């Protein structure tokens, strides 16, 4: 039985013709106290996966060290391990999958909510959910916290079934993302305007953008609102 | 539930209703809550339905260890007494378990033990078990003589369950009626209420406050 | 809320944020949170949106009807309504009021009400759940007699920091400037006020 | 307090025919009032033409599915590939239940397929493992809407021979595919109007003795 | 209180009530008469919370007798249950409700019919052909739905009720000490000293 | 719910969802959420369905009286100020959240209510369980001088998202159009986007097939 | 102590070709003892048909409040109530009692003797009335009643098919539920003339 | 469950136990015989919380019969007493204890004297001229103290238990359907038949 | 508690209060927060007084045992051995530990471990009951590659703050200075640091 204190706030993602993008601002809360402002919840393992964290900092850190470790654990007695004996996105979900269900029954679970973005070794796009109960999912835009209620919204606009996912080029997906980032920090009152954003496309790999920030903000209409 | 057995003149008389529920959602209309156990020994299921329907096929089990092992079916009291202690271990978990086991055996004759889930194991000669036990007692025990014929038994038995069936909101679907003499237990048919009950009001101009 | 007024040497200046929320949601981006109850006298509203704007009605109408009979109000007398709402109705309200006035004798004057219904007349006053982040900034900072250019800059620095650390509050930085002039609108938007 | 459970939502349903059976589920998965995935599968085929589904918690519902593939690929290598039985497959899963009497897994369970004499057969199942077969059951959120429907259509309950004075009923018959396809697809459009937790798609699994085979419709988004 | 039963026959009304008053491991008084007669041709049964009880049957009673002086005139059976009712109705969103179920047997004079009410502390009239409140009911109604047939005598329904006194007695927990049995019919309301 | 209210050049248009629940049950597949307090004075719903409906029924006709007292027409402001105390006097028991919208002598306007009677100000505002849905879409796609056609299709574009997207809201999209120098348009089921696919069959039964006990003829007249 | 779940019972509406149907189960009881099985919950005002589901002694209470307030209509109006008026009454009524409610599911069906549309509709226990074309449904089978009427109900049905379909939609939503049953009774309502029949169904 | 009796007289020890077995509102069972011996001179009764009883009083002869046979000897009702008493005192602190008391009557053969012992569930021990677990007590105690004399016979000691049970019977709230009475003397155990 | 600690161009400075409190009795008023694990790493101990000190117990105990083998350890190294600890049993403590070190190579380092056993590695970190009201003046007045006396100054007047405020803060300010040259113990008391 736990109680979540350093919090990190929605990780929001979606599929897109080519591969995959999963975004999540760079805060860390102390409840209502916005205290950590370099915290980077979105953690590459290899060149093909992104793993992206929502929930309890101190229990995200324990899941930074099990990925970390998972690679080093791959690596060993492994010649190909750069390349047919890599860590797919399918099997590190699997694996945490498994651990935070475990954890859940033994009524001592890991407080968080996490999305496993990435490319499969034959092209496809892989994007899953689970959390701290243990629950699954899949589905063509993913996203956590208030994610859930004010981005999935907007991306399913840009593919609402599979069927969009090939019309939809890496250009326009990532400007819904972009989109729903601001409209997060709008409304989230544990969000923050900086944040990082990862893109895995299968001819171009993994591309990483570190320090964004939320801009081309409407706020000028505020000056003529007057009392209530 | 409602179900009951009871002994007489020419053996034991074992009726069950059909009913499953959950809350006020019929589950079901169609489950058995009989056992066979073997051919000489019967139990009945009332109370939580996996505990019922998972630790009494269990019982079979050991019951069928044992006379592999003593070269002779076991007595209804020691079968009885392997579900009373195995429920007096699990005494305090939750185990939701009203049960009855009848059967015949030659050093024994026709017997009944009661065995609930508090532990408490009762020989007897008549018992009604569920939620409805009240509804089965009352028309039982007023027309209940020990010099009852097989034919008349299987009817009060039949009967029993269906007035419990009509009053008892937990209790319906069908009667399960069985005959145990000292041949072993003989199968006396599934009688759905939906035509039973109109059959026996007709028949013997009974269940008066129903509109006919 | 983060919310303050600031009495300098030419009168006195309210400030807050705009936001307003339900639990983390962002009920209200934009809110106006300086609220006149007489010409030149305004208040600040922390605590429960719904309360403080029952009781900002209700002192609107007493100072109106105060004014039909004996004139303009001191602001003293503003701040002894808000108390006698806020006092005898302390075990049904959650309001922190700051009253903030300018008459012509008695200059720019602050008096803040918290939740008990107390009242303390203040050089200036800090209110909200992001006020806490600034009792250091604030205490540090401020000067008797400043100013409206440097009376402005205290507020726009202090009330920044408070959104900064503060998930409660947030948005634009609105105020209002109460002196002999008559009364002034300002307001700032996040793009200026977060890079200070 | 922690709470280790969860709805997600969602209906299933299984009914038999002479020589073959049926195992249908929509694809919605939500919490709360949110939307998880509009596809997201929970009947599956489990080898042998046994076909599963677990509904309720899905986290407890996707492990026993997963220990039951296990167990028919365990019953296998130790039993010399024998196939397994669709009495013995439900035999099975109520032991696994059971299992976790005293920490249950919170779903209804339904498996269909065929019998050792080639023909329908369903098995339904409580969250701690009491079960029985049936010619027809509706399990998951739903259930309350589709199974008394089920009960008049599948079984004519309270159906009576027109001009016999409610003395005959109407005769019990096997239903083709094309008629039991056909009272799914009414059931599932039904539960979707009335039901917030039924909805986006529809996913049958046909199960003959030629083996399993798959139908897709669209269901109401909203 | 505990045990009131009611069976209306052909000709007559039937009402059986026990007569052990218990508090705590006490039982105080094994000849308790709950009943009163609200009219000549009109008895009301009761059971229920301790003091309310009494209170409740005596203040219906008033009402009653104040009617029928009134308007020299007796209240159907139909009439008096229906105020009864009401006033059951009343209470149940009261401060306090009174905590009491009652049995209302009455022989209407007009129709030349015995009528049988049950009705509960919340207001909950039913006209029945035989009726119980409390854990009674349990064993009565099965019994009766077997026994009972609409055109017996009062002699066949006290032996009926025999019946259900001696299945009460077999099968209840706690001792209630008998039952006091009165008849309601054309020729008014009488006791039997006897059972 | 999701409701929506959305200002633009010469007026303001509101808009509503017309699904109702109780719990996971939709109770009305198409309920009107949109009401009238004045000619020019609209009012969208949510929460405690009958709370909302009697509160907006209260104060217009209160509204009534005192526009013939007054000989003018109604304000939006007094209809704000009439709903907010008593709303407050109520200390939220009453559960309305209102969308307060119209045109007036002043001009024209939008405001929202709360349970315990807070009010605010605003050119875009979304109430309800799916008001997050909708003002994902608002803040997206809202900008400075809408036209009537562009307020009409922002407005219906933040419902729909609430319709998709939240499980508490569904069905049709019922609009109102409030322009100045112009009598109010309402628009009942401006959008129908979830009709009901045709069944696979029809379920009318052969006549006798209810079994019948009794008939008789019911007098209804005197 | 669930006060729409002690006494139990259902009710249901249906709208066809120029008639509109009811019906209703006949149990009373007190959880899970089976006290009465005459207990109609169907009661008419002139032409006005309400049926009203949930706490026993409330339906009897609203029954002869409502009698009550037709009669005084009528003798002041000098004309039957219509089934949209009488609808709008309950509301009121209802409301009224909106923070010491009466714990009940009532159920407003009936033709408009003016225009001779066919009306239905239903309530929540405070007032919040639901209008609808097709059907009503109300009580402690409400579930099982939604499932089966939005599967078997076509529109303009004919008195006599219109009977049929409402008949098994009641029969078989009631034998799920172990609060409901024990008998029913079905009204159909034509312009002129109204037939009531009772159904037989399983006695359990 | 309920009620056990124990009076200890010059030559013999009475135990009286009632039959009867009730489960919510039902008498599942009106022939019970709430005892069990432990040795042909010992003898305990039981009464407490369902299961528990059976499961005590079991075990506990399993135990003396044991001894029994292992030593060929009979143990000295004081030593049984003992023996139960801690078996009741370990019990207490378990994570699930024994709800049960227990009245142990016995003949001691070497001292040539009756024994009563009454132990409660905690494992309270006391020796009595007569005894009482549950209700009863609150009746049985004042009337012993008034008609007990020491150097009554077993026939006076019948007749002063009839006197224990006809109070019951007019007092005690619950039909407990009589007891069953069981004599314990130099000749062992015996059982009488008409009560 | 208030306690801090700051990075500076020559190493790092730690800085702490001297109050301990059992509700709003001081149990002691010159109490030492600043705690030793090893030569030249330190660390600011507030939450519960019984399990920072078992746990800095443990931790010094590691580190020696550390230093016997495998000589020296880095200050990101005493942190991991803090989190480890802080982490495994967040259930059953109470402890909101500051660590502050000196190597040669990464010159001064300071991480921050909340409640929930996390890791933070920052410039200059503020924590206890009394850092709630400098996180305004903190960050307005904080820079980076400071030197000692400008740190000290920073410390003195943060702390002096902090202690105004907080209650649940008084007393002397202790400050440990972690430098290349050495360890320098420094104290201020009130009469000094109140009428900054
Ligand atoms: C009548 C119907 C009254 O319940 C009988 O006791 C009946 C007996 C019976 C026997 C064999 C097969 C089916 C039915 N009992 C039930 O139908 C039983 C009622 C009951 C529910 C819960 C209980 O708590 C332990 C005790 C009795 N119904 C069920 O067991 C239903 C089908 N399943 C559940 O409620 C599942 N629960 C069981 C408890 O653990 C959580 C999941
Ligand atoms: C900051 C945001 C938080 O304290 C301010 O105090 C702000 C003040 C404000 C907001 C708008 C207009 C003027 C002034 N307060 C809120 O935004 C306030 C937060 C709050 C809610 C309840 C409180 O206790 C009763 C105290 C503070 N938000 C609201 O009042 C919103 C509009 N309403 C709700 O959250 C509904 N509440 C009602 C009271 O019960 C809890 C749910
Ligand atoms: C969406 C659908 C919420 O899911 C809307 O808020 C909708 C608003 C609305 C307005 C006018 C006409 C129809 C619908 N609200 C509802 O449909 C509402 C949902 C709700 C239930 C309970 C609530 O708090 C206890 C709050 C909202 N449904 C109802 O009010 C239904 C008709 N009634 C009930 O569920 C019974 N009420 C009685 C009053 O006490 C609470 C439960
Ligand atoms: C300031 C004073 C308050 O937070 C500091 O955090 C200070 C830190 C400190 C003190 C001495 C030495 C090193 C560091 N903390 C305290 O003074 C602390 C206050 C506190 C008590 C309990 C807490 O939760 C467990 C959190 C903070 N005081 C104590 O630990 C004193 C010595 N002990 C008690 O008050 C007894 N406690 C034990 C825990 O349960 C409550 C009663
Ligand atoms: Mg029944
Ligand atoms: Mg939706
Ligand atoms: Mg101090």
């Amino acid at each position: 039985t736990q109680q979540p204190i350093v919090t990190g706030t929605s990780v929001i993602s979606m599929k897109y013709d080519n591969g995959v993008i999963i975004a999540a601002d760079n805060l860390g809360s102390y409840g209502s106290l916005l205290r950590f402002n370099g915290v980077e919840r979105l953690i590459p393992v290899g060149d093909n996966t992104v793993v992206g964290i929502s929930g309890d900092i101190s229990d995200m850190q324990h899941i930074e060290r099990l990925l970390k470790d998972l690679v080093t654990e791959n690596a060993y007695d492994n010649p190909l391990a750069d390349a047919e004996e890599a860590l797919e996105p399918s099997y590190i979900f699997e694996y945490l999958a498994t651990v935070m269900y475990q954890r859940r029954s033994k009524m001592n679970p890991l407080w968080n909510a996490i999305i496993v973005a990435g490319v499969q070794s034959n092209g496809d796009q892989f994007l899953r959910y689970v959390n701290l109960l243990g629950v699954t999912y899949s589905s063509p835009t993913l996203a956590t916290g208030f994610g859930a209620h004010m981005a999935n919204p907007l991306l399913r606009k840009v593919v609402d079934r599979e069927s969009d996912i090939p019309k939809t080029t890496v250009q326009v997906a990532e400007e819904a993302i972009v989109n729903a980032m601001r409209v997060l920090y709008y409304r989230d009152a544990r969000s923050s305007r900086n944040f990082s954003l990862a893109i895995i496309d299968k001819n171009t790999g993994l591309t990483f953008k570190k320090n964004l920030q939320v801009e081309n903000m409407k706020w000028d209409f505020a000056k003529d609102i007057k009392g209530y | 539930t409602t179900t009951l057995a009871f002994r007489f003149q020419g053996g034991i008389i074992v009726a069950v209703d059909s009913r499953a529920t959950a809350g006020n959602w019929v589950a079901s209309q169609t489950v058995k809550k009989v056992i066979e156990i073997n051919p000489f020994l019967l139990g009945t299921a009332a109370g939580g339905a996996a505990d019922c329907q998972f630790w009494e096929t269990w019982l079979g089990s050991q019951c069928r260890l044992h006379e592999l092992r003593e070269k002779e079916r076991i007595s209804v009291a020691a079968a009885s007494k392997i579900l009373s202690n195995l429920v007096y271990q699990y005494k305090g978990a939750g185990l939701s378990m009203g049960t009855m086991i009848c059967g015949y055996t030659r050093k024994e004759g026709p017997t009944i033990y009661y065995v609930d889930s508090d532990g408490t194991r009762l020989k007897g000669d008549i018992f009604c078990v569920g939620s409805g036990q009240t509804f089965a007692y009352g028309v039982l025990d007023s027309n209940y003589k020990w010099d009852l014929s097989v034919e008349d038994a299987l009817y009060l038995g039949k009967r029993s369950i269906l007035a419990a069936a009509h009053r008892d909101a937990y209790s319906g679907g069908s009667v399960n009626l069985y005959h145990v003499t000292e041949d072993g237990w003989i199968y006396h048919g599934n009688h759905d209420v939906g035509e039973l009950f109109w059959k026996v009001k007709e028949e013997e101009g009974s269940f008066n406050n129903v509109i006919g | 809320t983060s919310i303050m007024a600031v009495t300098f040497k030419d009168g006195v200046i309210l400030g807050a944020d705009s936001r307003t929320t339900t639990g983390a949601y962002i009920a209200n981006r934009v809110t106006d949170k300086l609220t006149r109850v007489h010409d030149k006298i305004w208040c600040c509203r922390s605590g429960s949106a719904a309360d403080t704007q029952a009781i900002a009605d209700i002192v609107q109408y007493h100072l109106e009807l105060y004014t039909s009979q004996y004139g303009t109000p001191s602001t003293e007398t503003a701040a002894s309504v808000f108390k006698e709402l806020c006092y005898e109705n302390k075990d049904n309200l959650t309001a922190g009021i700051i009253v903030a006035g300018y008459d012509d004798k008695n200059k720019g004057e602050v008096y803040t009400i918290p939740l008990g219904g107390s009242v303390h007349k203040l050089p200036y006053a800090i209110a909200g759940s992001g006020s806490t982040f600034i009792y250091g900034y604030c205490d540090k900072n401020f000067r008797e007699n400043m100013s409206k250019e440097e009376t402005v800059d205290f507020i726009k620095h202090s009330l920044s920091q408070a959104i900064k650390w503060d998930g409660s509050s947030g948005g634009v930085i609105r105020m209002v400037v109460l002196t002999a002039a008559g009364v002034e609108r300002l307001i700032f938007y996040p793009d200026e006020y977060e890079q200070l | 307090q922690f709470n280790p459970y969860g709805d997600n939502g969602g209906t299933i349903l299984g009914i038999a025919g002479e020589d073959f059976a049926v195992l249908a589920g929509d694809t919605r998965n939500i919490t709360d009032y949110s939307i998880n995935s509009r596809y997201e599968p929970k009947v599956f085929d489990c080898g042998d033409n046994i076909v599963m589904s677990a509904n309720g918690f899905a986290a407890d519902g996707d492990a026993l599915v997963k220990r039951f593939k296990n167990s028919v690929k365990w019953y296998h290598f130790d039993h010399n590939d024998k196939k397994l039985s669709i009495n013995s497959a439900a035999r099975n899963i109520q032991h696994l239940l059971y299992g976790k009497r005293f920490f249950p897994y919170y779903v209804h369970t339904i498996i269909a397929g065929l019998d050792e004499d080639g023909k329908g057969a369903v098995y339904s199942f409580d969250p701690v493992g009491s079960y029985e077969r049936e010619q027809c059951r509706a399990g998951g959120a739903a259930a309350s809407l589709i199974m008394p429907f089920l009960d008049n259509q599948v079984n004519f309950k309270n159906q009576y021979e027109p001009g016999t004075n409610g003395k005959v009923k109407k005769p019990l018959k096997y239903l083709s595919v094309e008629e039991v396809i056909k009272l799914v697809r009414d059931s599932f459009t039904s539960a979707t109007e009335r039901h917030i937790q039924v909805g986006d798609g529809l996913e049958i699994l046909i199960v003959t003795k030629d083996g399993v085979r798959k139908e897709f419709y669209e269901l109401k988004r909203d | 209180m505990d045990i009131i039963l009611g069976i209306r026959v052909q000709d007559s009304v039937i009402l059986a009530s026990s007569k052990a008053v218990t508090r705590g491991i006490s039982v105080l008084k094994d000849s308790d008469d709950k009943t009163r007669q609200l009219s000549p041709h009109t008895l009301m049964s009761f059971a229920g919370e301790a003091g309310d009880t009494v209170q409740f049957a005596e203040y219906i009673q008033a009402n009653i007798q104040l009617y029928s002086i009134r308007e020299d005139y007796e209240l159907s059976p139909q009439a008096v249950s229906s105020f009864v009712r009401q006033e059951l109705a009343k209470s149940i969103r009261s401060r306090r409700p009174y905590q009491v179920n009652v049995l209302i047997g009455g022989y209407d004079k007009k129709k030349n019919k015995p009528e049988l009410y049950q009705i509960d502390y919340l207001g909950t009239k039913v006209e029945l052909p035989y009726g119980a409140h409390g854990y009674s009911g349990f064993y009565t109604f099965s019994l009766l739905d077997h026994h009972y047939r609409p055109d017996m005598t009062t002699e066949e329904g006290l032996d009926l009720l025999k019946l259900c006194v001696q299945e009460l007695e077999k099968r209840m927990p706690m001792d209630f000490k008998g039952v006091i049995v009165k008849i309601v019919d054309k020729d008014g309301i009488r006791q039997v000293d006897d059972f | 719910t999701t409701i929506v209210g959305v200002k633009f050049n010469n007026g303001v248009v509101i808009a509503a969802d017309t699904r109702s629940t109780q719990g996971p049950i939709v109770a009305d597949k198409n309920c009107a959420k949109l009401h009238r307090i004045s000619p020019k004075i609209w009012c969208a719903g949510a929460g405690t369905a009958a709370d909302t409906e009697a509160v907006t029924q209260l104060i217009g006709s209160n509204i009534e009286l005192h526009s013939l007292y007054t000989s003018r027409e109604p304000r939006v402001v007094s209809a704000l100020q009439m709903l907010k105390q008593h709303l407050f006097k109520y200390q939220g028991h009453i559960g309305a959240y209102l969308i307060v919208a119209g045109v007036d002598p002043t001009g024209s306007h939008l405001f929202s209510i709360h349970a315990h009677g807070s009010t605010d100000v605003g050119y875009y505002l979304s109430l309800g369980s799916g008001s997050l849905a909708a003002m994902a879409v608002l803040e997206s796609h809202w900008k400075q001088d809408l036209t009537k056609e562009e307020a009409i299709k922002l407005a219906s574009d933040a419902i729909q998202a609430g319709i998709w997207n939240d499980l508490g809201s569904g069905s049709n999209v019922d609009v109102c159009v409030m322009e100045i120098g112009k009598d109010a348009e309402y628009l009942r089921n401006y959008l129908t986007p979830n009709v009901r696919e045709e069944k696979q069959k029809s379920y009318k039964f052969p006549r006798g097939t209810t079994a019948v006990l009794k008939e008789s003829i019911v007098n209804i007249c005197d | 102590s669930d006060p729409s779940s002690i006494n139990g019972g259902i009710v249901v509406a249906m709208t066809g070709k120029d008639c509109v149907a009811i019906a209703c189960d006949l149990r009373l009881g007190s959880q899970s003892l089976g006290v009465s099985n005459k207990f109609e919950k169907i009661f008419h005002y002139g032409h006005v048909f309400l049926g009203i589901t949930g706490l026993a002694t409330d339906v009897t209470t609203l029954n002869e409040m409502f009698r009550y307030k037709t009669n005084l209509y009528k003798l002041k109006e000098e004309r039957a109530i219509e089934p949209e008026t009488f609808t709008q009454l309950v509301s009121s009524s209802l409301y009224e009692r909106r923070f010491g409610p009466y714990f009940v599911g009532p159920v407003v069906a009936g033709i408009n003797s003016k225009s001779g549309k066919p009306f239905i509709a239903g309530f929540d226990l405070i007032g919040c009335i639901d209008e609808a074309k097709d059907f009503i449904v109300s009580g402690t089978a409400s579930d099982q009643l939604f499932g089966m009427c939005e599967s078997l109900y076509e529109p303009n049905l004919e008195p006599e098919d219109l009977f049929e379909t409402i008949s098994q939609a009641l029969l078989n939503a009631a034998d799920r539920d172990a609060l409901s049953g024990w008998g029913a009774v079905v009204y159909i309502i034509k312009k002129d003339e109204v037939v009531k029949r009772y159904l037989k169904m399983r006695q359990d």
